[PDB]
RNA sequence: ACGAAUCUCUUUGCCUUUUGGCUUAGAUCAAGUGUAGUAUCUGUUCUUUUCAGUGUAACAACUGAAAUGACCUAGGCUC
């Protein structure tokens, strides 16, 4: 599906959700002249996208090449997107997917750096927490019990699993960052001490803000 | 310029294939244990469900899973609750209990046990798993040439031996039972 | 030498913990059959993946498309079904 | 001698024979030496061939 | 076709500068302008390609002779057949003699070369079709001109007149 | 293609191809020049392919 | 026991001969790593 | 480590500028054990530092080029999954023409480099590289990239699947399956 | 090891003890041999668990291990903890040839 | 020199060296650092030719069997790596051929590091295929003295394999059990 | 075998198939596999029997340059690297050190890597199909991708004033033969004064000029 | 031709810190090793005409054996 006038939002049948988008480069050609031009040959291009061209003639057919925007292992082949302007009057755009085997998902966007920033730090933290809690407990049979994966269950790395068939690219998933709030306030204020300045309840506040407000 | 996604799971999907049945975790009761629960998964949500009353009840939904859940089997040791065996695209096999704990019934891992690297692969030793009617054993097979034998006991700990291993190069593993 | 006397004893236990690894002299015979074992595991593997072949296929059940799956990874199987 | 130099490592180098010198020492087998003398032969042919 | 040439360049002009003066015409695609590297010095001239033939004859119209760049006055510029080898010639036959003769049967692309053998004068005589000279070998051959016995016959690259030499002449008269 | 001209090199005849003499055999022939027809001597083998291009 | 000297070790002694003289041998065995001022000398 | 490599970094990087071998050998040593204590803090200086070790792939030396290499290692395993793809795709192709080298040092680290390039690029990004010289008429050729390819396989098995350079005219035995549309 | 090219790793299907390390060889990852950031204890295979070798350094082969080995955080993101039994099996020319120059 | 005899070897004869090398290691003024030159050139021959006939396979045994019963373990070790390196080189049946006569030998000390060295052939070539070399031995109604060692080619077995030695003992147990009442 | 005609006429690109592809033990497999969209060809250099990175272009390397943000922490002022103390200077140096030979701003360095340069990038990153080969010369490429951005018909800088006498406010002495055989063909829209734009716009460096939605979940 | 100046060039002559001092040369004192492996100079050697096999991406290299006289103007349906 288009997702602009430059970028494209897709799925493939590995389980894969993707987005693709035109480059700068590119854009700026095909706003400044007619389609016809070219077809024509009345296009100058840069030197260095006529000579990669005469270089490798089986890949750069089109003279330009995608951008990959974003990049998620979802684990369900997504056989619909739905693109929408905002969802239950809220602000943003979502474009919902659904999977084959009953998935239904969303990717919002993140329209804050500082919210990005936030966002992150919480999936790291949460992404570590086997190694944060498995460490803690051979510190103390050093110097005064826990299995190795025990916050995963399974003993999986979530950035692994999420780059199955290809890098995750500025995706932060919010599946993981809902387990915070299972977890019990003894072992969310672990986790939260090593960021600074921030707390267990803004933490919370932080999670929650996205299925009241942004959805 | 770029585009930062925040991706979410509204409804969880419904392709279960993994089942087992037990006595997982004790409801409201001080010592009766009945072979009536039952848990479900797919490959990356595991449901618990309660038949005791002539239909099914859901006792608990779980925290997200976060791999690939290749089989799944109840374990039931001679001389306890049932415990779940589970294996994944992680090449490891957990063995993992359900208990009460701060208000809510979760998931807690016992063993686990390094196989070989992850994904789904024909040589990994996660696509098939038999357990021992007796409890003694489980035995896993790849698609693939590989079987493997884990001796499993309890002595104030569950414990696993050291694998048995059976290495036929060309045999592609259609059932097991 | 022995530098290179280990990546040569290291290529066969990978080759026999691992079926398809190559050196140089692989037949196209030999890596058609690797690349070939390898996708009928993931179609089989995946489940997703199963429930996408077997409905586009129309098959009568999930597991026989499983079976159609694994049997395929005998070179004797396409003369199995042509002789039916 | 008008063709040793230093490069941006501080290896001694002959820019006529493209050749490498780990010390002063492998210089002066160098410029005694038939290689630096064949290339000296050849830049004066091509000065006395094109003025 | 697409590339022009400029002359009459002062060293001390670089490729930066050069590329300054030759957009104000055209826009230009690569600029190549050599250098001696050792003396890692120009040589005097940049060979300079556009984009196609329509913007590479409009600089050299409007280019040449007309900018000077320290002094210096820039220029800017643009930028198989039948061979009978005959024996015995009688020596009263010139060149000019030569074409009289061989007019009949087939044009001429050049003038004939007459050398000296031996005291024996031979001449390769150039045709435009390998079909015109067989003309030439098939009435001219072992004749008597200026009482003097000629032979003609086909020379040497062995001999001219092989079945893809046959060929390839008859796509080149085309 | 070029007379059955012999070349002591086969550096020299990698360059051959990229020639005004080469070009010359192949143009008047019916065969328009580029690197698709950098290889082969034959007569024959490039019209065979000239004809799919 | 060795006492071996290479051909770089003999261009070093007769250019630090030239500069020291004959009398300075231990500036002489300054510039070499490995012989003495007697093994210089002699 | 402790003091931060904001405060180390430019001053290591102005120290490479000197006509010295030792001295660049050893900031770009220096720069290895860098990025190994610090983890994934790594990721705010991938930029800064692609200049530099574009200049040490492009030299003659090859412990310019293993040391390189050896950078490269703990950088692509610390910052994948992080959107830093077109530094690694052009520290890709610098290093990708090493692929030929001989000597056991320096192709020990090229090939480590390799296997954390293709996490950094992912599998499928990487192989692009790989396909042509599988199959290549000279056995020096031949050897090189099967000994990446055995490594990218060990590695991802499974996810090389989607990738492979077979079409029905290609492979006799091409699977149908691969064909149908649901 | 990384440095020493004529040591032999077992690669054995690993069993459920642990690998041990003597103090020289302490902190050090086996495969990699680095010193930093450790993520998964090692597991040895049924053979190299038994008898009085068990107790052995898994790295160096002669002195008694005191603490359990880990691998580093970059092998295991390569996967290279799943390989099998990383025990060394022999010596090394390295450590024999010291031996017999000195007595 | 070292590393010019390891690649001169294939191309002199494996007769030139081990006709030379090997008396060498027989004199009695031999210190501990030459024999163990020795026997370290001896290994990296012995890799590289891989086809050794059937008499200098009886040689090596001579000097390398009795450094499995040599008081320091730094020896004893070197005297398994070559055992190991011969047994894949010569194969299994040029072996047996050779330790089969010496296994019968009147003298107690050839009887001892014979039955010593065969153990360490079937560690390298596997028990299954030593089995009948040792069931024979351990019957043989001909020579008392082969009972004696074919017993302890068992008992050597099992010092080496450790717990491995369950997959074989039904076989082992079989061998030896009638000579309990000898 | 089959010939390289034969080879050329199985694939869509025939220009991608040598000679030596013939020789390969299947030629059939190869070319196609070359011929697959995204596929990069094997370097080069595999052909020659020198050394990769040992011809006559390396004796020309110049030293490192750091990048122009870097420099405004002013280290390259403070310690000298491109061209002392004695024995017993140095060693009088160790008992009593000397303290602060480095005077640089730790605010000024962070901020170089965290606040200045958080957006900072090289102009140069060879993209997907670039790969390095030995005689490439990086630094003419991205000096050439400068110079055609930066310089623009309609505009003659101070430096070639200078070289072509030819001060500003002054018509360029090509306008006579543009009167006499007209405007450039390949800037239909360019408008020069004097020709076909007014006269009191030719002033200073400039005598001519070509006259002629947001993205999905930007940030705000 | 010469009186004759001025610039260029060689030869001859001129000439530069061509050692700060002194004593008992004022006195004294100076280089770790082992295991693996790379890179980089120089000297030295290629006296061969065909063919066959081996070898290579193609070469090369390696292993085997044996070719000379006549004439005409680089060339020979030459003997
Ligand atoms: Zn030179
Ligand atoms: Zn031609
Ligand atoms: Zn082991
Ligand atoms: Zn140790
Ligand atoms: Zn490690």
């Amino acid at each position: 599906k288009f997702l602009d006038e430059a970028t494209v939002i897709g799925a493939d049948r590995y389980g894969n959700a993707w987005t693709l988008r035109s480059p700068p480069e590119c854009e700026k050609i095909m706003s400044n002249h007619d389609p016809s031009e070219l077809s024509n040959g009345a296009i100058k291009y840069p030197l260095d996208v006529i000579t990669l061209q005469q270089k490798l003639p089986n890949t750069y057919d089109c003279k330009f090449k995608f951008q990959l925007l974003n990049h998620f292992f979802v684990n369900d082949i997504i056989t619909d997107f739905h693109i929408l302007d905002s969802l239950s009057n809220s602000d943003r755009p979502g474009c919902i997917y659904m999977g084959l085997q009953g998935t239904v998902g969303c990717f919002i966007p993140l329209l804050s750096k500082g919210n990005v920033f936030m966002m992150g730090n919480i999936e790291n933290i949460m992404a570590e927490a086997d190694d944060t809690f498995y460490l803690d407990y051979e510190s103390r049979k050093k110097n005064n019990i826990i299995c190795e994966g025990s916050c995963s269950i399974l003993g999986r790395d979530h950035q692994e699993y999420r780059s199955y068939y290809a890098p995750v690219r500025k995706v932060i998933d919010g599946d993981l960052c809902e387990n915070f709030l299972r977890l019990s306030l003894n072992e969310q204020e672990f986790l939260a001490k090593n960021l600074k300045s921030v707390q267990v309840e803004d933490i919370i506040q932080t999670i929650n803000e996205v299925r009241t407000n942004y959805m | 310029d770029e585009l930062y996604l925040y991706h979410l799971t509204l409804k969880k999907q419904t392709n279960f294939v993994h089942s087992c049945i037990g006595h997982f975790v004790d409801l409201e009761a001080g010592s009766k244990r009945e072979q009536s629960q039952l848990c479900v998964a797919t490959e990356t949500h595991l449901e618990l469900y309660d038949t005791a009353d002539g239909e099914l009840k859901l006792i608990a939904k779980f925290q997200n899973l976060f791999a690939t859940i290749t089989s799944m089997k109840s374990l039931d040791l001679p001389h306890w609750p049932t415990f779940l065996a589970l294996t994944s695209d992680s090449g490891n096999l957990s063995i993992v209990q359900i208990i009460m704990h701060a208000g809510a019934l979760r998931l807690k891992t016992l063993v686990n046990q390094p196989l070989t690297r992850t994904t789904l692969r024909r040589v990994s030793p996660i696509s098939y798993m038999e357990i021992d009617p007796n409890g003694r054993c489980i035995i896993l097979s790849s698609v693939e040439q590989n079987k493997l034998c884990f001796l499993v006991d309890y002595a104030q700990k569950l414990r696993i031996s050291s694998p048995l291993e059976i290495i036929r190069p060309h045999m592609v593993t259609l059932d097991m039972a | 030498m022995a530098e290179k006397q280990r990546q040569l004893k290291l290529q066969k236990i990978y080759k026999q913990k691992y079926i398809g690894l190559g050196d140089e002299s692989t037949t196209r015979e030999q890596w058609q059959r690797n690349v070939r074992n390898d996708t009928l595991n993931t179609l089989q593997g995946h489940s997703a993946s199963l429930e996408y072949v077997s409905l586009s296929r129309g098959d009568l059940s999930i597991r026989d498309t499983r079976i159609h799956l694994l049997k395929s990874m005998s070179p004797g199987y396409k003369a199995y079904l042509r002789e039916e | 001698n008008p063709y040793i130099y230093k490069n941006h490592s501080g290896k001694l180098v002959c820019k006529l024979c493209n050749t490498m010198h780990m010390s002063w020492s492998s210089v002066e087998r160098h410029l005694g030496g038939k290689k630096h003398g064949l290339n000296v032969l050849r830049r004066g042919i091509s000065i006395e061939k094109s003025s | 076709g697409n590339t022009v040439y400029v002359g009459n360049i002062d060293p001390r002009i670089t490729k930066e500068q050069l590329y300054e003066l030759f957009i104000q015409i055209n826009p230009v695609l690569r600029i190549k302008y050599p250098k001696d590297k050792v003396l890692q010095a120009y040589q005097g001239y940049a060979f300079i390609e556009f984009y196609n033939q329509g913007d590479a004859q409009y600089a050299i119209k409007i280019m040449n002779n007309t900018v000077r760049l320290y002094d210096r006055l820039i220029k800017v510029r643009q930028v198989p057949i039948a061979k009978l080898f005959i024996k015995n010639l009688a020596d009263s036959i010139d060149s000019d003699q030569l074409v009289k003769i061989f007019n009949k049967f087939g044009k001429l692309i050049r003038e004939p070369e007459i050398f000296y053998l031996s005291k024996l004068k031979c001449a390769y005589v150039y045709f435009e079709d390998f079909e015109k000279a067989d003309l030439a070998i098939k009435s001219l051959n072992n004749q008597l001109v200026a009482n003097n016995r000629i032979t003609v016959d086909y020379a040497f690259k062995n001999g001219k007149g092989n079945a893809k030499y046959g060929d390839d002449v008859d796509r080149l008269l085309n | 293609i070029c007379s059955n001209k012999v070349y002591n090199g086969r550096r020299t005849f990698e360059r051959h191809f990229n020639e005004e003499r080469h070009i010359y055999h192949l143009r008047c022939l019916g065969i328009e020049p580029s690197s698709v027809f950098k290889g082969i001597t034959k007569i024959k083998e490039a019209q065979e392919l000239w004809k799919n291009m | 026991k060795g006492g071996v000297w290479t051909n770089v070790e003999d261009q070093i002694l007769k250019a630090a001969v030239q500069k020291y003289g004959t009398h300075q041998w231990s500036k002489v065995a300054s510039l070499l790593q490995k012989k003495t001022a007697r093994q210089s000398e002699l | 480590k402790v003091c931060g490599p904001y405060n180390v970094l430019p001053v290591i990087m102005n120290e490479y500028t000197t006509p010295e071998t030792n001295v660049q050998n050893g900031v770009l040593k220096a720069m290895s054990f860098m990025f190994e204590y610090i983890g994934n803090m790594s990721k705010d200086y991938i930029y800064f530092i692609t200049p530099l070790l574009e200049d040490a792939l492009t030299d003659r030396d090859l412990v310019h080029r293993q040391t390189a290499s050896n950078v490269i290692t703990h950088l692509a395993l610390n910052c994948s999954g992080t959107g830093h793809e077109d530094a690694f795709i052009h520290l890709m192709n610098l290093l990708i023409p090493n692929i030929f080298e001989t000597s056991p040092h320096a192709i020990m680290r090229i090939l480590e480099g390799l296997e954390a390039l293709s996490q950094a690029l992912g599998p499928g990004l990487f192989m692009n590289y790989i396909w042509a010289g599988l199959f290549h008429p000279a056995k020096n050729v031949r050897k090189a990239f099967w000994r990446v390819y055995n490594n990218m396989y060990v590695m991802y098995q499974d996810a090389m699947v989607p990738f492979y350079p077979v079409t029905p005219d290609n492979n006799e035995e091409y699977i149908e399956e691969l064909d149908l549309v649901l | 090891s990384r440095h020493q090219f004529d040591l032999i790793m077992c690669l054995k299907q690993p069993g459920v003890q642990t690998g041990l390390l003597c103090e020289k060889c302490d902190g050090k990852c086996p495969i990699c041999d680095s010193y930093v950031r450790p993520k998964r204890k090692v597991r040895v295979c049924e053979n190299c668990s038994f008898g009085k070798q068990a107790k052995n350094c898994i790295i160096c082969n002669l002195n008694v291990g005191v603490n359990d080995a880990f691998y580093c955080w970059e092998c295991c993101r390569l996967g290279k903890d799943k390989d099998g039994c990383p025990r060394i099996l022999n010596l090394g020319s390295n450590r024999l040839d010291r031996h017999f120059e000195k007595k | 020199s070292m590393r010019i005899l390891t690649d001169k070897a294939v191309t002199f004869g494996p007769e030139m060296i081990f006709n030379r090398l090997l008396p060498i290691l027989l004199d009695r003024s031999l210190e501990d650092q030459e024999r163990h030159l020795m026997i370290k050139t001896i290994d990296r021959v012995l890799y590289q030719l891989g086809d050794l006939t059937k008499p200098y396979v009886h040689k090596i045994l001579v000097v390398a069997a009795p450094l499995l019963i040599d008081e320091d373990p730094m020896v004893r070790s070197t005297g398994q790596e070559i055992i190991t390196n011969l047994s894949t080189v010569a194969g299994l049946k040029t072996i047996l051929t050779v330790m089969r006569p010496d296994i019968e030998n009147e003298d107690e000390y050839v009887r001892n590091v014979t039955s010593r060295a065969a153990a360490v052939v079937a560690k390298a070539l596997g028990v299954n295929q030593l089995l009948p070399f040792i069931n024979a031995a351990c019957h043989s109604r001909k020579s008392w003295k082969a009972r004696h060692t074919g017993i302890k080619i068992v008992q050597q077995i099992g010092i080496l394999l450790g717990i491995g030695v369950l997959n074989h003992l039904t076989g082992l147990m079989s061998c030896i059990k009638d000579c309990l009442m000898d | 075998k089959p010939s390289l005609s034969q080879l050329k006429s199985q694939v869509p690109y025939p220009q991608i198939i040598e000679w030596y592809d013939c020789d390969a033990r299947y030629p059939g497999l190869l070319a196609s596999i070359k011929c697959t969209k995204n596929v990069i060809p094997v370097p080069s250099h595999w052909q020659s029997k020198k050394e990769y990175l040992s011809g006559r272009s390396l004796l020309g390397k110049r030293p490192f340059e750091l990048p122009d943000i870097i420099k405004k922490t002013n280290i390259e002022q403070m310690r000298s690297t491109l061209p002392e103390k004695s024995l017993k200077e140095a060693s009088r140096a160790r008992v009593q050190p000397k303290m602060g030979a480095l005077d640089l701003d730790y605010k000024k360095l962070h901020d170089v890597f965290f606040k200045i340069g958080a957006n900072w990038k090289p102009d140069h990153l060879l993209c997907f199909g670039d790969v390095y080969y030995e005689n490439r010369n990086l630094f003419e490429e991205t000096n050439w991708k400068r110079m055609v951005d930066h310089k623009r018909p309609g505009r003659i800088s101070q430096e070639l004033r200078a070289i072509m006498n030819l001060p500003e406010g002054q018509l360029p002495p090509w306008c006579m033969k543009m009167k006499d055989i007209g405007l450039p063909t390949g800037y239909p829209d360019l408008k020069i004064a004097g020709l076909n734009w007014d006269i009191t716009n030719l002033k200073g460096d400039v005598y001519g000029k070509i006259i002629p939605r947001n993205y999905f979940g930007a940030l705000i």
